[PDB]
């Protein structure tokens, strides 16, 4: 997604270690 | 900037039809008949047309018009015995076709093997009609002794003969139809020739081994073509001493009579190339069981794919199913002799058992022999 | 006994004069193709090779010398684990599908 | 403790009414957490052309400021015992949710009742919050899943409210003044309409009197006499081509009618839903899924991402499915996905049933993991069934589910109905309308 | 072949598509009646009889 | 309205469909062959051999 706002902006830092995650029957996450 | 060898539609279809084809390296000479059959289709597209330029098809003119074009139309004769004779060339080449495919194990092609059954059954009935059409004793007599059959067929059987006759008997009205028919069914020939090509061009050919050869690959322009230059010579061969030096060896005297529907001749027989079929007719006397027996004969190609029990695939390394195969040979030779034998014995009781003897080697001693094969081998 | 008579029939099917083993003359449905495609790269590389080699003698008619014919004893079995392999994942299928 | 001696032990969902109308519901547990929020009825649905976009704006200026609170001070009250606030509003409802401690509650309680009653609306503050819904509404157009379903609701529901987009066209939005915003928190922000939701360390009876000492100042009635209907939406059976050769990926969403929040249909359609599945091109599952469609899509990498949807409002709803493929694999999926729903309406397997359950099963007992997946929950349904339906009970509809109901449910949703396709991006493979209602039906039954 | 297609759920897609399939050929043995102009069960259709 | 419950019991199966379509063969090639039959030995009566043959 494209963000060009303070308030759509806000939260897309990173404050804890990347955290990937692969399933079975669920789509890849990351965190 | 491109070939138009291969840009060009036609010229594309063309090249990937029959010049920069991939063939396998080791392919033997029993493939050549291939071709060998479309030139005689196209022998016999061509002889046959330059005999309707000159044929009526009234009962009153059909002899008198053969006779016609072998004495009086100039060269007449060569066509004319070109084409009888070129059938049974293009017959000779069927029947060594369905062998090969057979043998090397090309029915796991299914959809090129079944449209190659139906290639099969239109083609016969071609010549069928085409010896119908020259109006001899052996013409008229072989022509109601074979549509009598349906008769046999129940319910429908009866009224089915009237309509093919036309009428109540092979009479004018037949003639004509069967002309007709005889001109119209080569080119459905040709059409079903061409969905073959295509169906065994998406899967390419089998090479003699039964091993899939994509890794030995040669084109084909530059060696098949002038392979099958060289079949198509000595095709040519034999087909010109037939017709030149022998014309009236594979057909009957009495087909040089005005058909009399008075009289018959000593023997109905039907043309050679139907007489390995004709004899399974007569081993069953049920009338209806030997119609059955005579469609089976053929439609058996159709279940050859489904009894395949062998790991491999064609019998180049199968010796018992090799002498299987020409038991089978043997026993199809057999049954063409037995054909032209009149109903007595022993040809009675050795066509009983010919005809037994083919289906149970097609039908039961093959597969049982594929799988003896199997455990022979390990697997 | 019966391992004569499988020798006999080894000599005379034909496919050790050509160099072949007894795996690469089997006919190529689709677990067979299957199985080729999961071979190790060393021994496909063998396999084609020979059925190369074989269609080559085919062509020109011809067998190899006496002495390089695949011997019944040599006649290693590198197809075999794979085409059971992939049978039993088939069947495996088949009967989840039942 | 077998999973039915698990399901009669949930606790149960206590549902109190104070006299103005506001439902409260709590659903007591031992973590320290807790999840309290109202939902209102408001959203789209409930919006004349004229002023389409009210609801996002309020939605966006609810945290704003306040009577009481002035301003940043309230975001200070939030943070400072560590509560996550937050609003979701969409077509149909619209609800603010405080995710705090136990310990927190009356206080949560008090700052909810402030923002849902004494907003401030200051007109600066309109004009600041004016700019941000313009470029979100631009960052939802890179959104290109969103703007696909927005397409499927406007396509589907055409001349209807539901086809209005829950943010508003970019030209309502600019107009949208103080007014227009005054009566629709006074139109819609009502007592009878709104569930007071909690779940976690939450006291039924706590729930209640502090809903009593705090939302008691609501009203129930409807200024002169305009109260707002509920207009039933037709649903018109169209396609909506919005073909941009420029995007890499194509997505098309194709959905026919299915029911309402009522009508227990939903129950035998999402088990067919289960049976066709859903993937993504980081699945792992391969060619092994049991899902056919997943399989076809994983063998012959046709897709990125289809995903099979059940949307359901008051009386219609959009089911479907919705993928994201190249451009030449549009029409194959068209194929297959067709080919699968007539399957499940021709011919459903028990065993696939019987998967379809179980992928159900799993899916809702999931679902309900979690302090704030409960109050949502919770405030869902006393808006949508009126009553939170137990888990037991969602048991037993699943279980009275079989291979005959499913055929039957599908055959009576999908065979034969004209569907509302939707694409976006380089859809010139999309088969044509008349291509896929001739799908809609097979020539074998 | 015959081993893989008899299963408890292959009887049972048998039995979901023998209405589908019968009436098919009820489709077809009326079609043939027709076209072919059986006299023979046609001489039993009320109001069709009367044409012969 | 009719033309539901005919959609509903004859239409939505394609098979029925078909069903519906042989049986309307029947009935309209009958109804049809008596119209047009009638109406041309309207037209011209007294003419054809059917109208004359009782006086022979
Ligand atoms: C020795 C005397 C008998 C020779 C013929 C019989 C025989 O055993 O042939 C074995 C052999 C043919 O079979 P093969 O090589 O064992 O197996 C490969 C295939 O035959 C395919 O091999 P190909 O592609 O080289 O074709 C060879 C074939 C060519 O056959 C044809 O062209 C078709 C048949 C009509 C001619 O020549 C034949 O003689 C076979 C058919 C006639 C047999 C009589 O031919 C010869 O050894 C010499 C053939 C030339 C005549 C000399
Ligand atoms: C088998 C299909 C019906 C065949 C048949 O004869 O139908 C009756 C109708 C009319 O015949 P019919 O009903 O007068 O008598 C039927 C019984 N036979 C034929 C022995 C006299 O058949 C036809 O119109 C053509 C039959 C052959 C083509 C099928
Ligand atoms: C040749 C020269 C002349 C050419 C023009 C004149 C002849 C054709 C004119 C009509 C052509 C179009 C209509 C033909 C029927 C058809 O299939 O329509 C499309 C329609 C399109 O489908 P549909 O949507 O109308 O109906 C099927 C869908 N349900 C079941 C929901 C109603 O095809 C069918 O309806 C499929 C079934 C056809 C069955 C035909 C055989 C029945 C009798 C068997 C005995
Ligand atoms: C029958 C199937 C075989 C024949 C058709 C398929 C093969 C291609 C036939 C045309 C050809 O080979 O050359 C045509 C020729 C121009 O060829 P050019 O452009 O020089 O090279 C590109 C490929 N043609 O065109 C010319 O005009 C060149 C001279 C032709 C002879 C005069
Ligand atoms: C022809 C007579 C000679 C003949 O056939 O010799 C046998 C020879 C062997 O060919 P090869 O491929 O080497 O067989 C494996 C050997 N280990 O050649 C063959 O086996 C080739 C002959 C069999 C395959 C081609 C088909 C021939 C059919 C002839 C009868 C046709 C009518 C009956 C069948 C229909
Ligand atoms: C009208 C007569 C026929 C024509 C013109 C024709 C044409 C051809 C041609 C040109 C080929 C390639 C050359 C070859 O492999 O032989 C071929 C291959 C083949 N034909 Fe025919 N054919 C005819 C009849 C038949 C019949 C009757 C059958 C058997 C039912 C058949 C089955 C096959 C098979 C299996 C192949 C592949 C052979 C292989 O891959 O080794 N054909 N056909
Ligand atoms: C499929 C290839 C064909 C075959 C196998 C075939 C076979 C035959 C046969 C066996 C005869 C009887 C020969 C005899 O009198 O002893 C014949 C005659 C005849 N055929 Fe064909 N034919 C074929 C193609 C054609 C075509 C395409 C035509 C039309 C252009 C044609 C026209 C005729 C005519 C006019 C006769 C009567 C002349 C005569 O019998 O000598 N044929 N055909």
């Amino acid at each position: 997604r494209s963000f060009l706002c303070r308030e759509s902006l806000s939260g897309q830092a990173a404050g804890r270690p990347l955290v990937a995650s692969v399933g079975l029957n669920v789509p890849a996450s990351v965190r | 900037m491109t070939n138009i060898r291969k840009s060009h539609p036609l010229m594309k279809i063309i090249n990937n039809a029959f010049i920069d084809l991939p063939a396998p390296s080791n392919i033997s000479s029993w493939w050549n008949f291939g071709s060998l059959l479309g030139i005689c289709l196209i022998l016999q597209i061509l002889t046959g047309l330059f005999l309707a330029m000159h044929y009526t098809s009234d009962t009153t003119t059909a002899f008198s018009s053969v006779t016609h074009i072998c004495r009086d139309v100039n060269y007449g004769w060569v066509i004319r015995y070109l084409h009888a004779n070129g059938a049974s060339m293009f017959f000779i080449c069927l029947f060594i076709h369905v062998g090969r495919g057979l043998y090397y194990g090309s029915y796991m092609f299914l959809e090129t093997w079944n449209i190659g059954v139906v290639l099969l059954f239109t083609v016969m009935a071609t010549a069928f009609m085409g010896y119908v059409l020259p109006w001899g004793q052996m013409s008229f007599w072989g022509a109601t002794v074979i549509t009598n059959l349906l008769s046999a067929i129940p319910y429908i059987g009866t009224d089915l003969v009237e309509w093919i006759w036309g009428g109540f008997s092979v009479d004018k009205a037949t003639l004509t139809r069967f002309f007709a028919f005889h001109f119209i069914l080569p080119f459905i020939i040709t059409a079903l020739a061409a969905v073959h090509l295509l169906f065994l061009h998406e899967t390419g050919s089998n090479n003699p081994t039964g091993i899939s050869s994509d890794m030995d690959k040669i084109p084909f322009h530059p060696y098949y073509t002038i392979k099958d230059i060289l079949g198509a010579l000595f095709m040519m061969l034999i087909l010109l001493i037939l017709v030149l030096f022998s014309p009236d060896l594979l057909g009957d005297p009495d087909n040089y009579t005005p058909a009399n529907p008075l009289n018959t001749p000593p023997h109905i027989k039907p043309e050679w190339y139907f007489l390995f079929a004709y004899a399974i007719l007569r081993s069953i006397p049920n009338k209806l069981g030997g119609v059955l027996a005579l469609v089976a004969s053929i439609l058996i190609l159709i279940l050859m794919p489904m009894l395949h029990t062998s790991k491999q695939r064609s019998m180049m390394f199968r010796p018992l199913s090799q002498c299987l195969f020409w038991m089978l040979v043997a026993d199809l030779i057999t049954l063409t002799w037995i054909g032209g034998q009149p109903v007595e014995h022993p040809f009675i009781i050795i066509g009983q058992l010919a005809s037994i003897l083919y289906f149970l080697i097609i039908l039961v001693l093959m597969p049982i022999t594929s799988i003896i094969e199997n455990n022979l081998l390990k697997w | 006994w019966l391992e004569g008579i499988r020798k006999w029939y080894y000599n005379a099917a034909g496919f050790n004069k050509l160099g072949l083993m007894r795996d690469d003359t089997i006919y190529e449905d689709d677990d067979v193709k299957e199985a080729i495609r999961r071979l190790p790269e060393n021994l496909y590389n063998d396999r084609v090779f020979r059925i190369k080699r074989a269609l080559d003698l085919t062509m020109r008619q011809q067998i190899l010398p006496k002495e390089q014919w695949t011997k019944y004893e040599e006649d290693k079995f590198y197809l075999e684990p794979y085409l059971k392999e992939v049978i039993r994942e088939r069947k495996e299928r088949e009967e989840w599908a039942k | 403790a077998t999973y039915a001696q698990a399901l009669q032990s949930v606790p149960e969902t206590q549902v109190s009414q104070l006299d103005n109308g506001l439902r409260v519901a709590s659903e007591q547990s031992s973590q320290p957490t807790c999840t309290v929020g109202v939902w209102i009825d408001a959203g789209s649905r409930y919006e004349n052309e004229k002023n389409n976009g009210a609801g996002y704006f309020v939605e966006h200026l609810a945290f704003k400021g306040t009577k009481n609170r002035p301003g940043s001070a309230l975001e200070k009250e939030v943070e400072s015992m560590g509560a996550h606030l937050n609003a979701y509003s969409t077509r149909e409802h619209t609800a603010y949710y405080i995710k705090a401690l136990s310990k927190d509650l009356p206080k949560a309680v008090e700052l909810l009742a402030d923002i849902v009653q004494n907003c401030s609306l200051e007109d600066s503050q309109i004009e600041k919050e004016r700019d941000v819904i313009l470029q979100e509404l631009q960052e939802n157009d890179s959104s290109m899943r969103d703007v696909v379903f927005d397409y499927l609701h406007a396509t589907a529901f055409q001349g209807t409210p539901l086809a209005q987009s829950v943010e508003g066209p970019s030209e309502n939005v600019r107009k949208l003044s103080r007014a227009d915003l005054t009566e629709y928190v006074s139109q819609h922000y009502k007592a009878p309409r709104m569930v007071l939701a909690a779940a976690g360390g939450v006291e039924h009876r706590q729930l209640l009197d502090l809903a009593q000492k705090h939302f008691s100042s609501l009203s129930g009635t409807y200024v002169e006499d305009a109260v707002p209907a509920f207009t039933p939406c037709r649903f018109t059976g169209s396609e909506i081509r919005h073909r941009d050769d420029a995007l890499p990926l194509a997505h098309v969403a194709i959905a026919v009618e299915g029911p309402g929040w009522a009508n227990p249909d939903n129950v035998p359609l999402q088990v067919a839903n289960a049976i066709i599945g859903h993937y993504d091109s980081t699945y792992g599952g391969g060619t092994h899924m049991s899902s056919t469609l997943a399989s076809v899509a994983a063998t012959r990498k046709l897709c990125q991402s289809f995903q099979t949807f059940n949307i359901c409002y008051a009386e219609t709803g959009l089911l479907g499915a919705h993928f994201v493929c190249d451009n030449m694999s549009i029409d194959d999926m068209m194929f297959f996905l067709q080919g699968q729903w007539m399957r499940l309406c021709t011919s459903a397997t028990e065993s696939e049933v019987v998967r379809g359950k179980n992928i159900l099963r799993n899916a809702l007992v999931s679902h309900l993991d979690g302090t704030t997946p409960v109050c949502e929950d919770i405030g869902r349904s006393l808006l949508t069934y009126g009553r939170r339906i137990p888990l037991a009970e969602w048991e037993s509809r699943i279980a009275e589910v079989d291979a005959s109901v499913v055929r039957e449910v599908c055959s009576k949703y999908f065979y034969d109905q004209c569907p509302a396709v939707a694409g976006l991006g380089p859809i010139e493979q999309l088969p044509d309308y008349n291509r896929i209602r001739s799908g809609m039906f097979w020539l074998r039954f | 072949m015959l081993s893989r297609f008899l299963g408890p759920r292959y009887r049972e897609l048998a039995r979901n598509w023998i209405p589908t399939a019968s009436m098919w050929g009820a489709v077809g043995a009326v079609g043939l009646v027709w076209a072919t102009d059986w006299r023979l069960i046609l001489d039993w259709v009320p109001y069709i009889n009367g044409k012969f | 309205t009719l033309t539901a419950r005919l959609y509903s019991l004859l239409f939505r199966r394609t098979s029925t469909f078909a069903l519906t379509i042989a049986v309307g063969a029947l009935f309209f090639e009958r109804a049809f062959d008596q119209g047009a039959d009638a109406i041309y030995e309207h037209i011209n009566q007294g003419k054809l051999w059917k109208h004359i043959k009782h006086k022979y």
